[PDB]
C-alpha cells in the first residue's frame, strides 16, 4: 500500500479506489445484519451546465465546462447505515464525512459558475427485493445542497446575512428598492437528485464501485442572481461493512 | 418579500433567551453547568418540539435533569433557521473574543 | 490613582471571607502570571478557547466557583471543565500535571495565591479590557 | 568563427543599446514580462487571491481603470509551489489562480538582476568605475524584498505586492496592520533616505543652478551656456561652497565635490538597502516597536499614547483585511 | 502544455549555455584598457 | 544557571558578550591616537 | 610600514586594504578575527547558560547557541529536556580559551611578528598572483573542512548521536547507524525545486539522510583538498577568473552571501535539524497548530469537523489541496507541504484521516499544538510576543525569527560586499579602479552612437 | 471608451518611448 | 548587584583606550 510519500502531489489523492475487472461478484445482504457504509468516495469526471435560452421554448440543452479549481473535486470519507427496508431495499443513510467541495467550472465566454458539489444527508435507496449488492444494483437518491457561502460571508462593499452591512453605505442617498436583491443576502437551501450505478462488485471484501450522475444547482450569489442547473457525472467507490 | 431571516430571528425570542433548535453553543456559557457537557447534548439532540423535551436527552443523569430544569426558564424553541445551523456554526459560528 | 488596600482586597473562599495582598504580592502574582499564563491568558482571555475568559463574571459562573483565592488556587491544582464534570489536568497547567507542563514544577502555595490575587485584582484595575480582547485594546 | 563574431556582437560597445551576456538573459526575461504584464493588466480574467473562490478583477477589461486596476498575486491555495502555465490543466485554470503573477515576478527578478549585471558590464567595457550597479542594488533589493522575499517568509506568493496602484496600497496597508512598519527603524531609516534623498537632489540641484557661470543672456536658457564635453566647469563650486558655509556655517560645508557626490550617493542608496532589509525582516515577523499599554500609571490603569491610537487603527486594518479568509482567532501568517 | 514545458527548457537552456559560454570566453579581456 | 562555584563570576559573564563591540569601537581610538593617518 | 594614506594610497576608513601586500599582518588580521569569533561563540554560551532555566523550554529563552549544542544531542534527553547543563558550560569554557589563544597569535603576528611571511618561509609566504599556492592553501582548508564534516559525522555515529525529533515515542537523542550513502538520494536534494513542496535541500527531514550527505561532503572535500595540493589551475579557470586578493575575496564574499541566505531558509522551514522542542515552532508548524487546536476544541464540543463549511464554501477545518491531499482549512491552506512529528500520526495516505482525527488525537498532541500556535514566531522588534497588534503582556520572540532575520541582513550585506569587491578587483586588473586617463579616454576613441 | 483611452495613451508614451531613444538629438562633443 | 556588572564593563571599557593611552605615552609603534 502507498504512503503519503508516494501520494503527495500526484493528484493520486483525489481519485476513488478502483476495482480491478475480475470483479463480478455478488455481496451478499443478510437482512438480519446491521450494514455500514464505511467509505463511499465520490470523484466527479465531468461537470455539464444547463445553458440559459434566451427563447423560453428552446430545449435547453446540457454544455460541458472547464473546471478552473484544480484537483479539487472529490467527496471521500463518507460513512452511513446501509439499512434493509421491508421491501428489500436498501438505503444509505449518510452520517458524515468530506460531503462537499467548492467546484468552479469555465463556460464558453469566460463565465465562471460555482457551485458547491454536495451529497450532504445523502438519502439513497435501491430497487426493491435486494438480497446481493450486484452489478444491477441501482442507488438513486435525495440529498441536499445548502447555500454556496454561509452566513457569514461579507460581499465586496460588506453586506452579508448573519454580518456586515445591509446597505450600500458608499452610496449614502441612493434609493434602496433597486438595490434591494444587493443589499438583502438570501441563505437558499435546495434539493439534488443522485443516481449511482454499481458496476464492479468485489463480494468477499464487501467493496463496490460503479459510475454515478448527480443533477443540482449552482451557487446563487446568496440571492442575488439566478442559479444554474448543473449535472456531475463521476465515478464512486464504496465500502459495505457487516455492523 | 427580502427579508434578513438574522435579523427577523432577532425580533423574536431567539434576541432574548437562548433558542435550543438555533444558538450556538458558548452562549451555553453564561449560565452555570451548562458548557460543555450538558451544551454539547442540547446540540446534539436539536431540534426540540418544546423546551420541556430537552429534559427527553438520552443519557442525562439526576443532577443534568436538574441543571436542565433550573435553566428551563432560560430556554426558548423557535423553528430552525438554516443560516444559523449550516456550515457548523452552533458549534463555530467564527466569533471569538 | 493608586494601588490602596480596597483595590488588593479580594474573596478568599466562598463563604465571603477576603483577603488584602499586599503590592509586593501583587507585582510577583504579575510576574508569575507572564511567566507561566500569560502565553495563553495574556489580558484575561483564552487564546485556545476564546469561549472562556478569566473575567471574575465567568470565574464566579463556572463549577465550582473560581471568582475567589481558593477556588483559583484549587483549579491550579485540579483544573477542571466549565461544569466541573471533567478533569482536564492532561491539558492544562496544573500541580499534577508539572512533569508535562514544566513550568509549574516550582509554583509553591504562596506563588499561586499570587497568581491567583493578579487574576481577581487586575479586573478590578482594567474595567472590562480584562477578559475584553482586542475591542478594548 | 562564427562564435566570436557573436561574441564580439553580443560585448560590442557601438550597439545602441548594449547587450552584453547579463543582457543575453536580460532581455528576453523582460520582454516576457512585459508583454504579460500588458496583456495581463489590460484583459486577465478575476484571480482568486485569497484562495476562498473569491476571485479579485484587475484588469482594465473587467472593470477597472490604470489606478485600480492590477495584476493579482496568484492563489494562497498555490501558496509557495511553482506554478508555470504546463503545470495547469487549461489557460482558464492558470488565469484562475494567478499563473501570469508568477510568469512576470520570475522573469522581473531575474531581467532586473541581470540589468545590474549589465550596469557592471557596460562600465567594465568603458573603463568605468564599477560600483553604478551597487547604487542600483538598492530598489533592486526593495523589489525583491516585495516580490519574492516577504513571501517567501509569509509562505504564500498571494501575500506578495500586486502589480498595481491600489493593490499595492492594499500592500501597505495591510503590511502596516500586521507588522507595525511604520514603527520600525529600518523603515524610518528609509524615510530618512528617501526624503534626504529629495533634500539632497533640490539642494544640490539649486546649488549648482545658483553659481552657474554667465555664459548666455536673458534671452537664451542658461542651459545653453553648457557645451557636451566642454573640459571647463560649467558652474563655481567656490561660489556656492561659500554660499552653503554662510548659510549653515562654513565645516557643515562640501567644498570637495567627489565627497560631496559620494554623500549623494550614499545617504539614499543606504536608506534603501535599510528599509529593504526592514521589508525582509518583517518577512521574518521580526516587526516594528511594540509600545501598546506600556505607560501605566500607579494604580495600573492605561495611559494611552499615540502609539496606543496606532494600535487602534492597527486593528481597524487587521479586523478588516481578507474579511473571509480567517477562520481563527490569530492570524499566524 | 507538454509541448510548452520542452519548448521553455529548450528556451531557457540554451540562454543559460549562452550567458555562461560568454563569460568563460575570455570576459577580462574584453576590457579597453589592460586586456592582458 | 551557571555551575554554583562560578557563581561569584556571574556578574563578569553578563558583561562578556560586549566585549568584541568594543573592538571595532578601540580601532577607531586607535585612529583617533594617530590622527586618522 | 604603510601605514598611512601617502605611503599606501587607501585613507583610513579603507585602512585594512593597507593589509593587501603584507603576509603577516594580514595572518595576524585573520587570526585576530578567528580569536574574536571564538569569544563570541563562548562568551555567548557562557551568557546564556547564566541566564538559562532549564525548566522553560529553550526558544522562551531568547538562546540560539545552546539549542545547537542541544541539536547534537549534548546535554538532553527524550522531549528536548535538559538532563544537564554542564556540556553547554565546557563547550562555552573551552571556546573562551581557545579564543584567548587565537587572540594572542593574531596580536603578535598583526603587531610584533614579521610584515611578510614571504622572506621567512616559502611555505608560509604567498603572493596572491601564484595560483599553484593559493589551490595548496584552498586545499590544506577544504580538507580541513571536510575532517570537521566527517566530526559530525563520527559525533552521530560514535559519540552519542544526535537529538532525533522524528524518533520514534518521541524526539530522543539517537545514534545513527545506517547513514544514507546512496548518491540518488543524496544528490536527489541538489536536484529538488527550491519551490513549494520540494524545497530544495532545506527538505532534508530525517538524521540518516544529514550523516550520510556529511559523509558525501567530508569525503568530497578532502577529494577536492588533495586535487588542489597535487594539481594547477587549467587554462579555461586561468582564462576565466581574476587571480588577486580581493577577487578571492569577492569570490568568497558571493560564497557566503549565498550561504546566508541558505541558511536564512533552512532555520525558517526545517524542523529537523533546527528541532521545534529547541527552537520554537516554524510559521508554517505553528499555523497548521492552530488549526488543529481548534479542529480539536470545535470536536469535543461536537462538531463534524468533516462537514463543517467555512465562510466562503470551502471546508473550515478540512479542505483539499491543489492535488487532493486532505489538508487543514483557513490560510494555513498555504501551508499543507509542512510536516512534523506531532502531526504525522494522523496522516494517512491521502492527507489526513477523518477517522484518525475523531478517534486517534492524543493529549500529547493537543499540548503540542496549542504550544506551538501560543508560541508562533510573530514578534516586534523590543521582544512582545504576537501580532503587532497585540499587549505588552508577553516576552517572547522566536529564535527562528532571530536567525532568519539576522542571516538575511548578513547575506544581503555579503552580496553588495560581493558585488563591490568583484567590480573593483575587475577594474584594478584592468587598471582603471582610479578613474578615467585624461589623455586615453576610452570612450572619446568611440564612434558615435548618434 | 475608458479603457480605449487608457490602451491608447499607454500605446502614445511607448511611442515617444521608441522616439525619444532612437530618434534623439545626437550629442555631439564641443 | 547591577554595580558589579557596572564595574567589570567599566574596567574592560578603560582596559582599551588604557593600552592605547600607554602606548602613546612611552611613544609606542601605535
Ligand atoms: C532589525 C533587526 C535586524 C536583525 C538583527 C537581529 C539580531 C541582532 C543582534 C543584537 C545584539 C545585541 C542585542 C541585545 O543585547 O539585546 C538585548 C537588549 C535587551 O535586553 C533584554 O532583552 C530581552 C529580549 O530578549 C529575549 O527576551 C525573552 C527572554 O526572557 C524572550 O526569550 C525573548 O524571545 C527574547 O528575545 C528582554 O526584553 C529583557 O527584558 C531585556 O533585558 O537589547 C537592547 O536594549 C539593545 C541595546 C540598545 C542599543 C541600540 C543599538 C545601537 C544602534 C546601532
Ligand atoms: C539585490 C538583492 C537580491 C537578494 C535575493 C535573495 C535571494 C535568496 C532567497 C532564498 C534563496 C534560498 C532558497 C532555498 O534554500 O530554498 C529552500 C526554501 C525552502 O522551501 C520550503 O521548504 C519546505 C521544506 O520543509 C519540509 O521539510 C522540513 C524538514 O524538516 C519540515 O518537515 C517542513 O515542515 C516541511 O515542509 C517546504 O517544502 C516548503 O513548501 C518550501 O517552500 O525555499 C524557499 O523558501 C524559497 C522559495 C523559492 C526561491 C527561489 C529563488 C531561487 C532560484
Ligand atoms: C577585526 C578587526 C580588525 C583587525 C584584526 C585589524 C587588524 C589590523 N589593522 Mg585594522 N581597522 C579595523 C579593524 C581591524 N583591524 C577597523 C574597523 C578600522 C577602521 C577604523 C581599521 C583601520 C586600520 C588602519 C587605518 C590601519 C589598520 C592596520 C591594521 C594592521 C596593523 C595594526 C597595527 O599596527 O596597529 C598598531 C596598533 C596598536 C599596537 C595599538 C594596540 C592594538 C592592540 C592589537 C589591541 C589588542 C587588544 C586586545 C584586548 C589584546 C588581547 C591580548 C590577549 C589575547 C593576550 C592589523 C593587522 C594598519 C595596517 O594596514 O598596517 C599596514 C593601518 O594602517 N587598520
Ligand atoms: C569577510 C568580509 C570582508 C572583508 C575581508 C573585506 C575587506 C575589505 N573591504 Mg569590504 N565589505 C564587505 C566585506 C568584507 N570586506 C561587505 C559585506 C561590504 C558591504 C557592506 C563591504 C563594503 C566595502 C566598501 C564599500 C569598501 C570596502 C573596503 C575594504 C578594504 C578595506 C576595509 C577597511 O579598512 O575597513 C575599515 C572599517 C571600517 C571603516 C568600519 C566600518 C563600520 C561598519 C560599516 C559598521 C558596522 C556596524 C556594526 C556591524 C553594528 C553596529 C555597531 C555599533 C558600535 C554601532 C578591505 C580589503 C574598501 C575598499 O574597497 O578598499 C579597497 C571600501 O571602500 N568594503
Ligand atoms: C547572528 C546574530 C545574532 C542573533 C540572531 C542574536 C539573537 C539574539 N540575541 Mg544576540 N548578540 C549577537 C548576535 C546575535 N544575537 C552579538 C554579535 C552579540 C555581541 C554584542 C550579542 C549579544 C547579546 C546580548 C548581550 C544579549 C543578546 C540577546 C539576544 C536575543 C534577543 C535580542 C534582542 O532583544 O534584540 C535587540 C535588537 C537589536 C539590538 C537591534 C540590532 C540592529 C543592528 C544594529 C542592525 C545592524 C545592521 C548592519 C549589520 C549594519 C551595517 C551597516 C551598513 C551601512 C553596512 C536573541 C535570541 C539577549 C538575550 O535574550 O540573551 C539571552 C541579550 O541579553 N545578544
Ligand atoms: C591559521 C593560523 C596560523 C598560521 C598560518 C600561523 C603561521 C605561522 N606562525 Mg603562528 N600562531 C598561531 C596561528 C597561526 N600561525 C596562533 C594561534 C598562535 C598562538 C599560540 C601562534 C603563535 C606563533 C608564534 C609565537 C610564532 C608563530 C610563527 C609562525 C610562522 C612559522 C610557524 C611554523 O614554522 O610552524 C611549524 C609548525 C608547528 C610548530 C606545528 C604546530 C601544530 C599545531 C599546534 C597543531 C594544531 C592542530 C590544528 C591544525 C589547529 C586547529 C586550531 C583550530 C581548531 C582553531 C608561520 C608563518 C613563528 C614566526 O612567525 O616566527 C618568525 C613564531 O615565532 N606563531
Ligand atoms: C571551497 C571550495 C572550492 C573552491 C573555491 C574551488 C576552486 C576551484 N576549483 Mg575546485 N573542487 C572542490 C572545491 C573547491 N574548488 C572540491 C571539493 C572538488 C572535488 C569534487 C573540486 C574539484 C575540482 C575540479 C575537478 C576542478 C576544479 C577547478 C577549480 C578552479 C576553477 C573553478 C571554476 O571555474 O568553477 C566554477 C564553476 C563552473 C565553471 C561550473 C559551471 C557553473 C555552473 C553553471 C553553476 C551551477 C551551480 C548553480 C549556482 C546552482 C547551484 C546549485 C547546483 C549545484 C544544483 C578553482 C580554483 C578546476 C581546475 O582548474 O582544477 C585545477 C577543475 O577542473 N575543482
Ligand atoms: C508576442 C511577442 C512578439 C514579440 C516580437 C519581437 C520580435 C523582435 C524582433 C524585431 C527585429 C529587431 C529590431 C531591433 C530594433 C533595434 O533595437 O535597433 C537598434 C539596434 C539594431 O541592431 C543593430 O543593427 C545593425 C545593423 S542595421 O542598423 O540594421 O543596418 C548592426 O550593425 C548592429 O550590430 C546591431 O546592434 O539594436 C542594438 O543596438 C543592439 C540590440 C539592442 C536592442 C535589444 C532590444 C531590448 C529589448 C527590451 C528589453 C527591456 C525593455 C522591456 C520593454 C520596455
Ligand atoms: C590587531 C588590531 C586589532 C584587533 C585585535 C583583536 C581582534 C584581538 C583579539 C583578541 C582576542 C580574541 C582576545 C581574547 C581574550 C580572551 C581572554 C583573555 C580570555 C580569558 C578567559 C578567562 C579568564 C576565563 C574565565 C572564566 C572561566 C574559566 C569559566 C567561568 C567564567 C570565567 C569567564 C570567569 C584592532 C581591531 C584593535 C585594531 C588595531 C590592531
Ligand atoms: C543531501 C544532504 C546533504 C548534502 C549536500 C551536498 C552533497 C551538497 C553539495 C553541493 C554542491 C556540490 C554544490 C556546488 C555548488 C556550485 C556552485 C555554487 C557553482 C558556482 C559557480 C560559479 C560561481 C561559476 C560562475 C561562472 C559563470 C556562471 C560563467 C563563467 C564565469 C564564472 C566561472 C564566474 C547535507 C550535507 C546538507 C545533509 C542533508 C542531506
Ligand atoms: C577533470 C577535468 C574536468 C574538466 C571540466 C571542465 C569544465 C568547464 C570547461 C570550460 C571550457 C570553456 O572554454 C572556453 O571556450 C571558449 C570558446 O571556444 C574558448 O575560446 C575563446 O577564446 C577567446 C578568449 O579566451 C575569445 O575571445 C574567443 O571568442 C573564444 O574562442 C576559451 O578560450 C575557453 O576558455
Ligand atoms: O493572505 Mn494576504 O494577509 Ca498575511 O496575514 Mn494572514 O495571510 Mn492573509 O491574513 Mn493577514
Ligand atoms: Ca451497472
Ligand atoms: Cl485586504
Ligand atoms: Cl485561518
Ligand atoms: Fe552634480
Amino acid at each position: 500500500t502507498l504512503t503519503y510519500d508516494d501520494i503527495v502531489g500526484t493528484g493520486l489523492a483525489n481519485k476513488c479506489p478502483t476495482l480491478d475487472d475480475t470483479a463480478r461478484g455478488a455481496y451478499p445482504i443478510d437482512s438480519s445484519q446491521t450494514y455500514r457504509i464505511a467509505r463511499l468516495c465520490l470523484q466527479p469526471t465531468t461537470f455539464l451546465v444547463k445553458e440559459e435560452p434566451k427563447n423560453k421554448r428552446q430545449e435547453a440543452e446540457f454544455v460541458p465546462t472547464k473546471l478552473v479549481t484544480r484537483e479539487t473535486t472529490s467527496l471521500d470519507q463518507i460513512q452511513g447505515e446501509l439499512k434493509v427496508n421491508s421491501d428489500g431495499s436498501l438505503t444509505f443513510v449518510e452520517e458524515d464525512g468530506i460531503d462537499f467541495q467548492p467546484v468552479t467550472v469555465q463556460m464558453a465566454g469566460g463565465e465562471r459558475i460555482p457551485l458547491l458539489f454536495t451529497v450532504k444527508n445523502l438519502v439513497a435507496s435501491t430497487q426493491p427485493n435486494v438480497t446481493s449488492i450486484t452489478t444491477s444494483t441501482d442507488f438513486k437518491g435525495e440529498f441536499n445542497v445548502p447555500s454556496y457561502r454561509t452566513a457569514n460571508f461579507l460581499d465586496p462593499k460588506g453586506r452579508g446575512l448573519a454580518s456586515g452591512y445591509d446597505s450600500a453605505i458608499a452610496l449614502p442617498q441612493a434609493k434602496e428598492e433597486e438595490l434591494a436583491r444587493a443589499n438583502v443576502k438570501r441563505f437558499s437551501l435546495t434539493k439534488g437528485q443522485i443516481s449511482l450505478n454499481v458496476a464492479k462488485v468485489d463480494g468477499r471484501t464487501g467493496e463496490i464501485a460503479g459510475t454515478f450522475e448527480s443533477e443540482q444547482l449552482s451557487d446563487d450569489d446568496m440571492g442575488a442572481h439566478e442559479p444554474h442547473e448543473v449535472k456531475i457525472q463521476g465515478v464512486f467507490y464504496a465500502s459495505i461493512e457487516p455492523a | 418579500e427580502l427579508v434578513n431571516v438574522v435579523d427577523e430571528k432577532l425580533g423574536t425570542a431567539y434576541g432574548e433567551k437562548i433558542d435550543l433548535n438555533n444558538t450556538n453553543i458558548a452562549a451555553f456559557i453564561q449560565y452555570r453547568g451548562l458548557y460543555p457537557t450538558l451544551a454539547k447534548l442540547i446540540v446534539k439532540n436539536a431540534p426540540y418540539e418544546s423546551v420541556e423535551d430537552v429534559l427527553n436527552i438520552p443519557g442525562l443523569t439526576e443532577r443534568q435533569k436538574q441543571i436542565l430544569r433550573e435553566n428551563l426558564e432560560h430556554f426558548t424553541v423557535t423553528e430552525v433557521e438554516t443560516a444559523l445551523v449550516e456550515g457548523g456554526d452552533r458549534y463555530n459560528n467564527g466569533l471569538y473574543k | 490613582a493608586e494601588l490602596t488596600p480596597e483595590v488588593l482586597t479580594v474573596p478568599l473562599n466562598s463563604e465571603g471571607k477576603t483577603i488584602t495582598l499586599t503590592e509586593k504580592q501583587y507585582l510577583e502574582g504579575k510576574r508569575l502570571f507572564q511567566y507561566a499564563c500569560a502565553s495563553c491568558h495574556v489580558g484575561g482571555i483564552t487564546k485556545t478557547n476564546p469561549s472562556l475568559d478569566l473575567r471574575t463574571e465567568t470565574l464566579a459562573l463556572a463549577t465550582p466557583p473560581r471568582d475567589n483565592i481558593e477556588g483559583l488556587v484549587d483549579y491550579m491544582k485540579n483544573p477542571t471543565t466549565y461544569d466541573g464534570e471533567q478533569e482536564i489536568a492532561e491539558v492544562h497547567p496544573s500541580l499534577r500535571s508539572a512533569d508535562i507542563f514544566p513550568k509549574m514544577r516550582n509554583l509553591t502555595e504562596k506563588d499561586l495565591v499570587a497568581i491567583a490575587g493578579h487574576i481577581l485584582v487586575e479586573p478590578k484595575i482594567l474595567g472590562d479590557k480584562w477578559g475584553g480582547g482586542k475591542v478594548y485594546y | 568563427n562564427l562564435w566570436e563574431r557573436f561574441c564580439n556582437w553580443v560585448t560590442s560597445t557601438d550597439n545602441r543599446l548594449y547587450v552584453g551576456w547579463f543582457g543575453v538573459i536580460m532581455i528576453p526575461t523582460l520582454l516576457a514580462a512585459t508583454i504579460c504584464f500588458v496583456i495581463a493588466f489590460i484583459a486577465a480574467p478575476p484571480v482568486d487571491i485569497d484562495g476562498i473562490r473569491e476571485p479579485v478583477s484587475g484588469s482594465l477589461l473587467y472593470g477597472n481603470n490604470i489606478i485600480t486596476g492590477a495584476v493579482v498575486p496568484s492563489s494562497n491555495a498555490i501558496g509557495l509551489h511553482f506554478y508555470p502555465i504546463w503545470e495547469a490543466a487549461s489557460l482558464d485554470e492558470w488565469l484562475y489562480n494567478g499563473g501570469p503573477y508568477q510568469l512576470i515576478i520570475f522573469h522581473f527578478l531575474l531581467g532586473a538582476s541581470c540589468y545590474m549585471g549589465r550596469q557592471w558590464e557596460l562600465s567594465y567595457r568603458l573603463g568605468m568605475r564599477p560600483w553604478i550597479c551597487v547604487a542600483y542594488s538598492a530598489p533592486l533589493a526593495s523589489a525583491f524584498a516585495v516580490f519574492l522575499i516577504y513571501p517567501i517568509g509569509q509562505g504564500s506568493f498571494s501575500d506578495g505586492m500586486p502589480l498595481g496602484i491600489s493593490g499595492t496600497f492594499n500592500f501597505m496597508i495591510v503590511f502596516q496592520a500586521e507588522h507595525n512598519i511604520l514603527m520600525h527603524p529600518f523603515h524610518q531609516l528609509g524615510v530618512a533616505g528617501v526624503f534626504g534623498g529629495a533634500l539632497f537632489c533640490a539642494m544640490h540641484g539649486s546649488l549648482v543652478t545658483s553659481s552657474l557661470i554667465r555664459e548666455t543672456t536673458e534671452t537664451e536658457s542658461a542651459n545653453y551656456g553648457y557645451k557636451f564635453g566642454q573640459e571647463e566647469e560649467t558652474y563655481n563650486i567656490v561660489a556656492a561652497h561659500g554660499y552653503f558655509g554662510r548659510l549653515i556655517f562654513q565645516y557643515a560645508s562640501f567644498n570637495n565635490s567627489r565627497s560631496l557626490h559620494f554623500f549623494l550617493a550614499a545617504w539614499p542608496v543606504v536608506g534603501v538597502w535599510f528599509t529593504a532589509l526592514g521589508i525582509s525582516t518583517m518577512a521574518f515577523n521580526l516587526n516594528g516597536f511594540n509600545f501598546n499599554h506600556s505607560v501605566i500609571d500607579a494604580k495600573g490603569n492605561v495611559i494611552n499614547t499615540w502609539a496606543d491610537i496606532i494600535n487602534r487603527a492597527n486593528l481597524g486594518m487587521e479586523v478588516m483585511h481578507e474579511r473571509n479568509a480567517h477562520n481563527f482567532p490569530l492570524d499566524l501568517a | 502544455m507538454e509541448t510548452l514545458k520542452i519548448t521553455v527548457y529548450i528556451v531557457v537552456t540554451f540562454f543559460v549555455l549562452l550567458f555562461v559560454f560568454g563569460f568563460l570566453s575570455g570576459d577580462p579581456a574584453r576590457n579597453p584598457k589592460r586586456k592582458d | 544557571k551557571l555551575p554554583e562555584a562560578y557563581a561569584i563570576f556571574d556578574p563578569l559573564v553578563d558583561v562578556l558578550p560586549v566585549i568584541p563591540v568594543l573592538f571595532l569601537a578601540l580601532a577607531f581610538v586607535w585612529q583617533a591616537a594617530v590622527g586618522f593617518r | 610600514t604603510n601605514r598611512d594614506q601617502e605611503s599606501s594610497g587607501f585613507a583610513w576608513w579603507a585602512g585594512n586594504a593597507r593589509l593587501i601586500n603584507l603576509s603577516g599582518k594580514l595572518l595576524g588580521a585573520h587570526v585576530a578575527h578567528a580569536g574574536l569569533i571564538v569569544f563570541w561563540a563562548g562568551a555567548m554560551t557562557l551568557f546564556e547558560l547564566a541566564h538559562f532555566i532549564p525548566e522553560k523550554p529553550m526558544y522562551e529563552q531568547g538562546l540560539i547557541l545552546i539549542p545547537h549544542i542541544a541539536t547534537l544531542g549534548w546535554g538532553v534527553g527524550p522531549g528536548g529536556e535538559v538532563v544537564d547543563t554542564f556540556p553547554f558550560f565546557v563547550v562555552g569554557v573551552v571556546h573562551l580559551i581557545s579564543s584567548a589563544v587565537l587572540g594572542f597569535g593574531g596580536v603578535y603576528h598583526a603587531i610584533r611578528g614579521p610584515e611578510t611571511l614571504e622572506e621567512y618561509s616559502s611555505f608560509f609566504g604567498y603572493d596572491w598572483k601564484d595560483k599553484n599556492k593559493m589551490t595548496t592553501i584552498l586545499g590544506f582548508h577544504l580538507i580541513v573542512l571536510g575532517i570537521g564534516a566527517l566530526l559530525l559525522v563520527a559525533k552521530a555515529m560514535f559519540f552519542g548521536g544526535l537529538y532525533d525529533t522524528w524518533a520514534p515515542g518521541g524526539g530522543d537523542v539517537r545514534v545513527i547507524t545506517n547513514p544514507t550513502l546512496d548518491p540518488r538520494v543524496i544528490f536527489g536534494y541538489l536536484l529538488k525545486s527550491p519551490f513549494g513542496g520540494e524545497g530544495w535541500i532545506v527538505s532534508v527531514n530525517n538524521l540518516e539522510d544529514v550523516v550520510g550527505g556529511h559523509i558525501w561532503i567530508g569525503l568530497i572535500c578532502i577529494a577536492g583538498g588533495i586535487w588542489h595540493i597535487l594539481t594547477t589551475p587549467f587554462g579555461w579557470a586561468r582564462r576565466a577568473f581574476i587571480w588577486s586578493g580581493e577577487a578571492y575575496l569577492s569570490y568568497s564574499l558571493g560564497a557566503l552571501s549565498m550561504m546566508g541566505f541558505i541558511a536564512t531558509c533552512f532555520v525558517w522551514f526545517n524542523n529537523t535539524v533546527y528541532p521545534s522542542e529547541f527552537y520554537g515552532p516554524t510559521g508554517p508548524e505553528a499555523s497548521q497548530a492552530q488549526a488543529m487546536t481548534f479542529l480539536i476544541r470545535d470536536q469535543k464540543l461536537g462538531a463534524n469537523v468533516g462537514s463543517a463549511q467555512g465562510p466562503t464554501g470551502l471546508g473550515k477545518y478540512l479542505m483539499r489541496s491543489p492535488t487532493g491531499e486532505i489538508i487543514f482549512g483557513g490560510e494555513t491552506m498555504r501551508f499543507w507541504d509542512f510536516r512534523g512529528p506531532w502531526l504525522e500520526p494522523l496522516r494517512g495516505p491521502n492527507g489526513l484521516d477523518l477517522n484518525k482525527i475523531k478517534n486517534d488525537i492524543q493529549p500529547w498532541q493537543e499540548r503540542r499544538a496549542a504550544e506551538y500556535m501560543t508560541h508562533a514566531p510573530l514578534g516586534s522588534l523590543n521582544s512582545v510576543g504576537g501580532v503587532a497588534t497585540e499587549i505588552n503582556s508577553v516576552n517572547f520572540v522566536s529564535p527562528r525569527s532571530w536567525l532568519a532575520t539576522s542571516h538575511f541582513v548578513l547575506a544581503f550585506f555579503f552580496l553588495v560586499g560581493h558585488l563591490w569587491h568583484a567590480g573593483r578587483a575587475r577594474a584594478a586588473a584592468a587598471g582603471f579602479e582610479k578613474g578615467i586617463d585624461r589623455e586615453s579616454e576610452p570612450v572619446l576613441s568611440m564612434p558615435s552612437l548618434d | 471608451m475608458e479603457t480605449i483611452t487608457y490602451v491608447f495613451i499607454f500605446a502614445c508614451i511607448i511611442a515617444l518611448f521608441f522616439f525619444a531613444i532612437f530618434f534623439r538629438e545626437p550629442p555631439r562633443i564641443t | 548587584e547591577v554595580i558589579a556588572q557596572l564595574t567589570m564593563i567599566a574596567m574592560i571599557g578603560i582596559a582599551g583606550p588604557m593600552i592605547i593611552f600607554l602606548l602613546a605615552v612611552r611613544r609606542g609603534n601605535l
